[PDB]
């Protein structure tokens, strides 16, 4: 009831917005602990028929489920009591002072390698835990994903979530187009392909690395379905002169999630397993036979050596660099993307029609009107 | 139209400009003697006149940016201003003359003209705007990218102060 | 595709860089790294060496980071500099072949105390071409490999 929820709880102001569920921050009486609470209207105002109203429901009686079976773990939030009226549904959750990372990633137009591998190696042992209790997402989006004061990744909406039976593979159209793995539409095109299982969340966390590392979605355009014929077909570019500065170790860990045939995907657990999440603990042996030995001397030798070749190379901002290709350069590059997001970052919102790629132009306006 | 066309007239009509950019137009306008758009300065002296946060200082830079009446073009001096504040960052020296922030979109227009001639562009889709002078496609055109706006505007906010500044020095990348 | 081994070694290079077992390496610790090996750059040099590698980092390079750079984003050419650099970083004699002395003088430099035979059991392991030598080829044959 309505008088349990005030009894611990006290809302104080509006953290957020939805289409039918508001989130809104609260003290804890008891405990004086900052906590965000959703509010979803189940009437909706009234415009939700019956059906809807009911639906809604069970989609939150089901929603408290997948969040009651994962808990204490760090990386997604803990419903810490659900409160069901007739006309709301009240969910407590954790205080997020930041935002979700669609937020973040509009403050930071590319963000940074280091940045993102903490992002995802939550994110990735996030997707471990769900796969391990055979619970798949299909909703995976950066908006999903919202940031502490420590940056740590709290996994939220796991409203599209759905515990597969074991071997069972699903068929209902779940989740904001661009980020649909290929047999995602294929399923939904087809009646053949008896279903998608666990690996869809590899792909969606794939994409976060396109847009996470780049700013643009992997396959994005203005018309809904010529973007999932970029996805099933599965064509995608790490683009001139955006996509060269990063290091190649991203590159191919990009391309594992990015198959198109699922069985080839990179799985969670082999996910984290790649060279980029591998860790320097200090208190290793590392034998190695005389070769090994040899390289490991030529290697620090060759990595020092590299390091000032490396460096020796960047050129300075000059007056002629500027006017003969900005983008070319990176410092120059991230700068403008930086100073597009400060005029046009309230142009970039959830959907199709107001995502980050509409903020940049990587191809010439004749290809791009070339049908 | 289009749709950063409608994005643009939806920018420049509102007089929505990013969050401290009448901020940022102060310290552009230390470096410099003024602000031109379409032969109406905005000098430094009112750097001294008004603090940066002063309101009557965002009049007086808002007042120059209406002197072009259609409001797409504006937006396009809005980010052409800051396309400077940027540059000028990076720019340990001053122009210690007058800019005319309408022209460097222009060129940017002649200079968005070129290499879309050059990668495939029909004489059809980069028509011309008729009271502007800026081709109807660069209006559509996003904001970042290779081939972006602020690309062609980071690019043309460089030939002007090539000519007001014979020596330049571009430090801190 | 970086084996279990590549990563490995990419480590123990990590592990040659810092003395202190930081798990991080600074710009001073680059710094006594590169004038081990004779290359004695500015202060300020190294931070920006350290920078164009980091970004934020605060000059240090961390291994996650270290790796990323030892894996081979190098070009042709690029490497092949490098591949050359440290050649020439192996003798100081730049007569052309690597002393089994000389691979001691490059660990003596990086301060790992190793057995004299080991060393020249290293060469050997991997020399045939030159006895008591690594030719050039065989260093670049070697590094790919
Ligand atoms: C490093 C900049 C290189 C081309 C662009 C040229 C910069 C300027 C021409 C002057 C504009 C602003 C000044 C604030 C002081």
């Amino acid at each position: 009831s309505a008088q349990d929820f005030y009894e611990n709880y006290e809302p104080k102001e509006i953290l957020g917005r939805g289409v039918s569920s508001v989130v809104r921050r609260c003290i804890h009486k008891p405990t004086s602990q900052e906590y965000a609470v959703k509010v979803i209207d189940v009437t909706g105002g009234g415009s939700f028929s019956p059906e809807e109203v009911r639906e809604l429901r069970e989609a939150t009686l089901k929603e408290v489920d997948i969040l009651r079976k994962v808990s204490g773990h760090p990386n997604i939030i803990q419903l810490k009591d659900t409160y069901e009226t007739n006309t709301f549904f009240f969910l407590v959750f954790d205080l997020m002072k930041r935002g979700e990372l669609f937020d973040y990633l509009t403050e930071k137009v590319t963000l940074s390698e280091k940045e993102t591998r903490k992002i995802m190696r939550a994110l990735l042992e996030v997707i471990c835990t769900l796969h391990k209790l055979n619970i798949v997402h299909r909703d995976l989006k950066p908006e999903n994903i919202l940031l502490d004061d420590n940056m740590n990744i709290k996994l939220t909406d796991f409203g599209f979530s759905c515990q597969l039976e074991p071997g069972e593979r699903l068929r209902e159209v779940c989740g904001t187009p661009s980020y649909l793995a290929p047999e995602i539409i294929e399923c939904s095109m087809n009646e053949d392909h008896p279903g998608y299982g666990k690996e869809v969340d590899m792909w969606s966390t794939g994409v976060i690395m396109y847009t996470l590392l780049a700013g643009s979605p992997p396959f994005w355009h203005r018309k809904q379905m010529l973007m999932l014929r970029m996805i099933m077909s599965g064509n995608y570019q790490f683009g001139s002169p955006e996509w060269d500065d990063y290091s190649d170790t991203v590159k191919d860990l990009v391309s594992r999630f990015l198959v198109v045939q699922p069985q080839n995907r990179y799985t969670a657990e082999e996910a984290l397993a790649h060279p980029f999440f591998q860790q320097y603990l200090v208190e290793e042996v590392r034998h190695f036979s005389p070769r090994g030995k040899f390289k490991v001397i030529a290697l620090t030798v060759l990595a020092s050596v590299r390091i000032y070749y490396q460096y020796r190379r960047v050129k300075p901002v000059t007056r002629e660099i500027v006017i003969r290709d900005p983008y070319a350069l990176r410092p120059l590059r991230r700068l403008i993307d930086a100073y597009a997001f400060r005029i046009y970052g309230h142009w970039v919102k959830k959907g199709q029609q107001q995502n980050r790629a509409a903020l940049f132009e990587n191809t010439p306006k004749a290809v791009l009107l070339s049908l | 139209q289009g749709q950063w066309q409608r994005r643009r007239r939806l920018d420049g009509a509102l007089n929505r400009v990013p969050v401290g950019f009448y901020q940022k137009v102060w310290k552009v306008l230390q470096k410099c003697h003024g602000l031109s758009v379409e032969g109406f300065v905005l000098p430094s002296s009112t750097t001294r006149e008004m603090t940066p946060g002063e309101i009557k200082f965002s009049v007086h830079v808002e007042s120059v940016l209406n002197r072009v009446p259609q409001p797409e073009y504006r937006q396009l001096l809005v980010e052409a201003i800051l396309v400077l504040t940027m540059l000028a960052d990076i720019e340990i020296h001053s122009i210690g003359s007058i800019i005319a922030v309408e022209k460097i979109v222009h060129i940017a227009n002649d200079l968005f003209l070129q290499e879309q001639k050059t990668l495939g562009a029909d004489d059809t889709m980069l028509a011309k705007d008729p009271a502007s002078g800026i081709c109807t496609l660069l209006y559509d055109s996003a904001p970042s990218g290779r081939f972006g706006t602020m690309t062609y505007l980071s690019k043309a906010a460089a030939t002007y102060v090539q000519e007001f500044l014979p020596h330049s020095i571009c430090a801190m990348q | 595709q970086l084996t279990e081994e590549q990563i490995a070694e990419f480590k123990e290079a990590f592990s040659l860089f810092d003395k202190d077992g930081d798990g991080t390496i600074t710009t001073k610790e680059l710094g006594t790294v590169m004038r081990s090996l004779g290359q004695n750059p500015t202060e300020a040099e190294l931070q920006d060496m350290i920078n164009e590698v980091d970004a934020d980092g605060n000059g240090t390079i961390d291994f996650p980071e270290f790796l990323t750079m030892m894996a081979r984003k190098m070009k042709d050419t690029d490497s092949e500099e490098e591949i050359r650099e440290a050649f020439r970083v192996f003798d100081k004699d730049g007569n052309g072949y690597i002393s089994a002395a000389e691979l001691r003088h490059v660990m003596t430099n990086l301060g790992e105390k190793l057995t004299d035979e080991e060393v020249d059991e290293m060469i050997r392991e991997a020399d045939i071409d030159g006895d008591g030598q690594v030719n050039y080829e065989e260093f670049v044959q070697m590094m790919t490999a």
